[PDB]
């Protein structure tokens, strides 16, 4: 396939960059970012758009493109 | 100031 480039920001402002493919579950992404901030994945809740993005969606599924925008926060109460 | 950092993420 081809790649994307994503970028991830967190609550302090600090950005990862990702290339992906279009085909890609985003579940690598979120292990290999959760890895290089030394927390559990599952502290942690990745949005596209504002909206909860699910291990198994793709940069397709989404509709996701070249430089687009993850923000990363803290999971909450709930479901 | 924190330098680039790309990560490349392989498939399945």
């Amino acid at each position: 396939g081809e790649y994307i480039k994503l970028k991830v920001i967190g609550q302090d402002s600090s950005e990862i960059h990702f290339k992906v493919k279009m085909t890609t579950h985003l579940k690598k992404l979120k292990e290999s970012y959760a890895q290089r901030q030394g927390v559990p994945m599952n502290s942690l809740r990745f949005l596209f758009e504002g909206q909860r993005i699910a291990d198994n969606h793709t940069p397709k599924e989404l509709g996701m493109e070249e430089e687009d925008v993850i923000e990363v926060y803290q999971e909450q109460t709930g479901g | 100031e924190a330098e680039e950092r790309v990560v490349v993420i392989s498939s399945s």
